[PDB]
Order: C-alpha cells, then structure tokens, then sequence
RNA sequence: AGAUCUUGGUGGUAGUAGCAAAUAUUCAAACGAGAACUUUGAAGGCCGAAGUGGAGAAGGGUUCCAUGUGAACAGCAGUUGA
C-alpha cells in the first residue's frame, strides 16, 4: 500500500550524540526528519507542532533520550506538487519506552 | 444543542495552546 | 543583435541572451564551459543536479582557492563546486531559448548547446569601510551572457 | 497578510503589551480587513483578537 | 529638536518642499537635458546646513 | 617610457582575505513566482526595573502614519525597511 501508518521509537540519544549544546534540540528535529524520509521515502515531512514541543520540552540542550512517534504517509494530492506522498509525524506519548516495537497502526 | 460531533471538534477550536494556557471563550461572526 | 559565432544555418538554430546579470562571472564562466557542447535535456538535469549538489562544475580557469570534491573526476579535474545562482541563470537562459525555439517550430529534443558565452559586464560599485578611516570598493561582476542552440542528432 | 498594524492596534485597545495581544492565525484575512480601532474593537468583541493572561510568577514557594 | 525657533521651521519648510522628484512632463519639453533632480537630499546621507 | 609625474581607465592578487564581541533557536500555517530571515500561532530562551522597558533635553528634520513598488540601497536574502 502507500497510506499506510507505523509507530516508531526513535534513540534521539543514539543520534544526537556528540553534538554541542546550543544545537541539540535543533539537530533532533532534523535527525527526525531524516529518520522520517529514511522510513516512508517522502521527502516531504511535515512535523506536528505537538511533537515539536515533546522535542524541546526540557530545553535546548536535554533533548529526550528516546521518542515515540507515529509516521503517516499521507496523499498531497491537493495541488501541483512535486511530491504525491508526504510524512505527517506526530507525538505518542508513553511512560515506558521497553519492550516496544515497530508496530503497524490501521486506521 | 451539542451532540458527539459537535463534541469532539469543539474540544480542538477552544484549545489554542498547550497546557497551562487560557482557553478560548468564543469565536463569533455578525455582520 | 549581433551575436559572436553566428550559426552555420540560422533555420535550425535558436538564440538567448541576457545582458547585465546579478550572478558572479568567473562562476557563470566555469558553469556555461561546463554545459558548453550538452544536449538540451542533459544540460537541464545537469544544471538541475548543481543545485541540488549531485553533479558539480569543474573550476579550471578560475580556481584559485576552489576546494577539491569527489564529484570532480568525473571532469577529467580536482576542483568543482556547485553555482546554484549560476546553474538557475543558465536555466532560465535555456528555458527562454527553448521557448524561442518553439517559436521558429523546430523540435526541442534535438537542441545542442553549440554556442556559450559569458562575457563580463560593467561592474555596479557598492563601498566597504576599513579599519584606519578607510573606504575600499566592493565591486559588484555582472556578466552577460549569449548561447546558439542548433538542431542535430 | 502581514499584520503588524493590526497587533499595534490591538495592543493599544487593549491597554497591555504585544506580548499579551493573540490574533487568531485562522482568522488572518478578517483581522487583515481591520485598519481602524473601532475595527480592533469589533473584532476584540467578537473573539478573533484576545488578551492573554499574565504569565504565572507564583509566591507560594516564598510564602 | 521639539523645541524651534519660527526661521528654522520655515528654513526646513523650504527645504522639504524642494526635495522632490522631477515631473515627469518636464522630460517631453523641447531640448530638456534633464533625466533627474540632482539636487536630491537623504536625510541621513548628507545633512542641512544649519 | 620613465619625473614615489597629472587625470581617467583596467589587470594579477582573487572568487582569495573575509562576512567569528555581547548564550538561541525550532515547528506549523498564511501571503507570495520565489521564504533560514516577512506575518500569525505554538515552543525554547535572553534583556531582568542601574533594562534590550516607558518618556524627555541637545542634535536630526519628515526619518512619524497609511498605501503601493521590488530597479538601485539595507556588505546573505527579503514578500520586509529609517
Ligand atoms: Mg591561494
Ligand atoms: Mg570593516
Ligand atoms: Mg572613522
Ligand atoms: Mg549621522
Ligand atoms: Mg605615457
Ligand atoms: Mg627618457
Ligand atoms: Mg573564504
Ligand atoms: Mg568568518
Ligand atoms: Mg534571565
Ligand atoms: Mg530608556
Ligand atoms: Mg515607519
Ligand atoms: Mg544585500
């Protein structure tokens, strides 16, 4: 298919390792991005505010170890777009990060 | 009236922040 | 106008030019010799991967301090770079040839880059201070630029 | 479109700062249409431009 | 400053009203030789002479 | 052909030095041909009342306000602007 809809966990530790402390939130969101367009091959992603915030809520520099999040590829076939897919990544909040796997979520 | 439709939209328009912030009072149109 | 190198048959062949460009000459210059002698399509994706970092220009006059990539040695060279106002200049360059072409009804899919120059324009002055109570220039380097696509495959 | 004019206004309707000034962002093409004060003034009436309340700074860990 | 006297108001009365753009009719008069006001003045280019 | 000659123009240097003082930005949307920089909303920060706040004197002189433009200028850009 090519609507489809997954739950991820990213180690936004494992991927932010070494980097500088004014650019550690920054980098997450782009390592995000990345992540997103690695998963679904859209280069389109649109990142919900909401998990935005789950990104910088503890400040520039202690971004979350790890993330939940939820990776939907969606139609942008509303206009001339170089694109017909895109990447809607929004927030999943959870109180523990163990024993979870990459899960297909249905409608 | 409201009904579980209208419910559940309503939930997002009074919302205009996340936690800890007001919430909206009303969005009226007249001419 | 008179362009230099006028074609050998000017029925098959079609003409652009711009005069006075903003982009810089010696980037336009190494970015039309990179191009120069390309079919139409290829110069398009071609111009299209310089902006988007997939293909570079080699820098062989104008290359003093240019750094080395591995993008280089598929030019038979060591240093290139990637002009992106360059590269979207020559786009627009080519899209008004190809529209001129369409014009005189000659097929765009057969179009060769036969002629490309780039020639320097009068430079704009803009001024820089320095640090004794100094003003130095901070010369613009527009350039102009003409090419002759002609019909062959 | 660009409503620059339109915070100003509201924040001096409003008697508060800009900070506390929030314009709808569905809303822009009707806040747009507002130029005058008395348009700031429908529209603060109306809901579409609300003052924001002052930023907790609680006294209760003084206390 | 706020505070001016009724000569320096007038002087940069004066000075305002001539700090304009040319018409553009002027340009279509017989033998004209003028592209532009070359006696334009930015206020924070150069300064008055008062 | 010279005078560290006068005036004007142009090179190599060189697409080089450099665009590193004062902690910091991110997400979505709108307008728009075009958005790292414009506007709005959300978030994270800074000035921290001896302020990066609110008002005056001197000095400036229309820079104030609205609308529009995108040539030049704002040492990147701009849909923004003293
Ligand atoms: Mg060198
Ligand atoms: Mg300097
Ligand atoms: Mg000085
Ligand atoms: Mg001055
Ligand atoms: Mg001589
Ligand atoms: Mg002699
Ligand atoms: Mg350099
Ligand atoms: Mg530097
Ligand atoms: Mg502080
Ligand atoms: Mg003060
Ligand atoms: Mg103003
Ligand atoms: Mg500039």
């Amino acid at each position: 298919n090519e609507v489809v809809t997954r739950e991820y966990t990213i180690n936004i530790h494992k991927r932010i390792h070494g980097v500088g402390f004014k650019k550690r939130a920054p980098r997450a969101l782009k390592e995000i991005r990345k992540f997103a367009m690695k998963e679904m091959g859209t280069p389109d992603v649109r990142i919900d505010t909401r998990l935005n915030k789950a990104v910088w809520a503890k400040g520039i520099r202690n971004v979350p170890y790890r993330i939940r999040v939820r990776l939907s590829r969606k139609r942008n076939e509303d206009e001339d777009s170089p694109n017909k897919l895109y990447t809607l990544v929004t927030y999943v909040p959870v109180t523990t990060f163990k024993n979870l796997q990459t899960v297909n979520v249905d409608e | 009236i409201m009904n579980q439709e209208k419910l559940a939209k309503l939930q997002a328009q009074v919302r205009i922040g996340g936690k800890g912030t007001a919430r909206r009072k009303k969005k009226v149109v007249h001419r | 106008v008179r362009y230099s190198l006028d074609p050998e048959n000017p029925t098959k062949s079609c003409k652009s030019r711009g005069s006075n460009l903003r982009v810089h000459f010696k980037n336009t210059r190494e970015t039309a010799q990179a191009i120069k002698g390309m079919h139409i399509r290829k110069a398009t994706k071609y111009l299209k991967d310089v902006t988007l970092q997939k293909q570079c220009v080699p820098f062989r006059r104008y290359n003093g301090g240019v750094g080395r990539c591995a993008q280089a040695k598929q030019w038979g060279w060591t240093q290139g770079r990637w002009p992106k106002k360059s590269a979207e200049f020559l786009l627009h360059m080519l899209k008004n040839a190809e529209s001129n072409a369409e014009l005189k009804g000659l097929d765009v899919d057969s179009l060769v880059i036969e002629h490309i120059q780039v020639n320097k324009a009068p430079k704009m002055r803009r001024r820089t201070y320095r640090a004794h109570g100094r003003i130095n220039p901070y010369m613009s380097s527009p350039c102009h630029i003409e090419m002759i696509l002609t019909e062959k495959e | 479109s660009m409503l620059r004019l339109q915070k100003r206004l509201a924040s001096s309707v409003l008697r508060c700062g800009k900070k506390k000034v929030w314009l709808d962002p569905n809303e822009t093409n009707e806040i747009a249409n507002a130029n005058s004060r008395q348009q700031i003034r429908k529209l603060i009436k109306d809901g579409l431009i609300i003052r924001k309340p002052v930023t907790v700074h609680s006294r209760a860990r003084c206390r | 400053s706020s505070h001016k006297t009724f000569r320096i108001k007038r002087f940069l009365a004066k000075k305002q009203k001539q700090n304009r753009p040319i018409p553009q009719w002027i340009r279509m008069k017989t033998g004209n030789k003028i592209r532009y006001n070359s006696k334009r003045r930015h206020w924070r280019r150069t300064k008055l002479g008062l």
